[PDB]
């Protein structure tokens, strides 16, 4: 699940800590 | 207000705080052997090993350790394992625990941790709404869907809940129902609802169903700072950034990518061709919801800065051409790929996710008539071996009414302000 042209995903970015 | 001593802890009161006042007053290594030694001397005493988890904690932060942050969340898990535990320091820890898992991403223990909780507390709204967000995080909608279903059968007018079933209804495509839902529940003020994830998406659902009210929802996301403006509503933004919706080659300062775009645009075409005649499964058909109708596939190239082996085997030509410009290759923020669009199609206006994009477009098979984009109040036409550039975090709507095949190639660059620094920092989209 990819926000590739719309923002649909609740959340577009990884989460990888620090 | 939180009581966070048992018995025995409250006979020991005088020495946690010492320990505490170390961490408190920013003495994170003196704290940390105060709190061990405690933890040595009593082995049993839950506030001495959430002292110690916190320390750990802080420590993380300090030194921006994920290995030292995994040590914390072992520690807020033990704090949870000793006899007599009181009940808010028992929520405080796990709370603590799920809260770091997820920040490491740990989503699959974060989910555990949080499931752990809903047991030990069936009674503690908040904390199922939480098992809610634990599954939208894993991509779990069907289960995140059951949660909150489970939260407003107790608490019908829990907003949190509200806007939560709302997006989740909105992305299976119920867009008439989660209008309710999530307008209901930013109007509750509660915690956790003034997100911009919901004005986004209210109005997007009002605006697929006809309701002239949307642009209200994104004014007033607007005057409460979730979007730049009314027009241009991404989510992931870099604030400072010229924003325009459509802009000039020289604008953007890419100028070589242009004219190598415009100067080889027919091989470009003639690789897209033979995959559309030889490799057709290449082309993926457009998997986020929006178009109204019709038919639309991308065959991707690169995507988050990472070239497609596979797919670059299909247009060999075109990616040793696009090699030389890491303006796109390396947009870890944007994609490369060809873009085919068939009558009948109707885009819904949308917006993109992060206004760190600029979005070229380069005409490859152009229909005389019948195929348009707008981008927010400017409405323009493709040219075969011509490139548009546009603000793709600007709201914009494609149309597709000639009589044969549309067939177009995307190149994103990173928006020409961003720093070399930045350009290697930001997390991908
Ligand atoms: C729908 C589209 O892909 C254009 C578009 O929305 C975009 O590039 O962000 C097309 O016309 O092919
Ligand atoms: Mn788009």
């Amino acid at each position: 699940g990819k926000c590739k042209d719309g923002l649909g995903e609740y959340t577009c970015t990884s989460l990888e800590g620090f | 207000k939180p009581k966070l001593l048992n018995k025995f802890d409250k006979t020991i009161k005088a020495e946690l705080d010492a320990a505490e006042k170390l961490r408190k007053r920013g003495k994170i290594e003196e704290a940390v052997n105060a709190f061990k030694e405690l933890v040595r001397k009593y082995p049993q005493s839950p506030r001495a090993r959430y002292g110690k988890a916190q320390c750990e904690d802080d420590l993380a932060e300090k030194r921006r350790s994920n290995e030292v942050l995994r040590g914390a969340i072992e520690t807020y898990q033990e704090v949870a394992s000793l006899p007599d535990v009181p009940a808010d320091l028992l929520k405080l820890s796990l709370k603590r625990r799920s809260d770091r898992q997820q920040f490491l991403g740990h989503m699959r223990g974060s989910l555990l941790t949080l499931q752990r909780l809903v047991q030990l507390f069936p009674n503690d709204t908040s904390l199922k709404n939480d098992l809610g967000v634990g599954y939208l995080l894993i991509g779990d909608n069907d289960n995140a869907k059951k949660v909150y279903e489970e939260v407003l059968s107790v608490t019908p007018n829990d907003g949190f809940a509200k806007v939560h079933y709302g997006f989740i209804l909105k992305a299976q495509n119920k867009i008439a129902e989660s209008i309710p839902y999530l307008k209901e529940g930013i109007e509750s003020g509660d915690p956790g609802t003034d997100d911009g994830r919901f004005y986004f998406h209210l109005g997007d659902a009002m605006q697929r169903v006809g309701n002239k009210e949307a642009y209200k929802w994104y004014e007033l996301g607007h005057k409460r700072g979730h979007f730049a403006s009314v027009w241009q509503r991404s989510l992931y933004n870099v604030n400072g950034l010229k924003a325009q919706p459509w802009w000039t080659p020289k604008e953007t300062g890419y100028t070589e990518l242009v004219k190598s775009l415009e100067r080889n645009w027919k091989l470009i075409r003639d690789e897209g061709l033979a995959v559309m005649d030889k490799a057709k499964g290449l082309f993926l058909p457009e998997d986020e919801n929006l178009r109204e109708k019709g038919d639309w596939s991308q065959f991707t190239l690169w995507q988050q800065g990472r070239r497609n082996e596979n797919a670059c085997k299909g247009a060999p030509k075109t990616c040793t051409l696009l090699e030389k410009f890491p303006e796109t290759t390396g947009c870890r923020r944007g994609q490369i790929k060809y873009s085919i669009m068939h009558p009948g199609t109707h885009v819904w206006p949308h917006t993109g996710p992060t206004n760190c994009r600029l979005r070229m477009h380069l005409g490859l098979v152009i229909p005389k008539e019948g195929c348009k984009i707008r981008c927010a109040n400017e409405t323009k036409t493709w040219e075969e071996g011509k490139v548009l550039i546009f603000d793709d975090s600007f709201e914009h709507e494609v149309w597709q009414d000639a009589s044969s095949f549309r067939l177009i190639f995307i190149v994103d660059v990173w928006h020409p302000e961003l720093t070399p620094q930045q350009r290697r920092s930001l997390p991908a989209i």
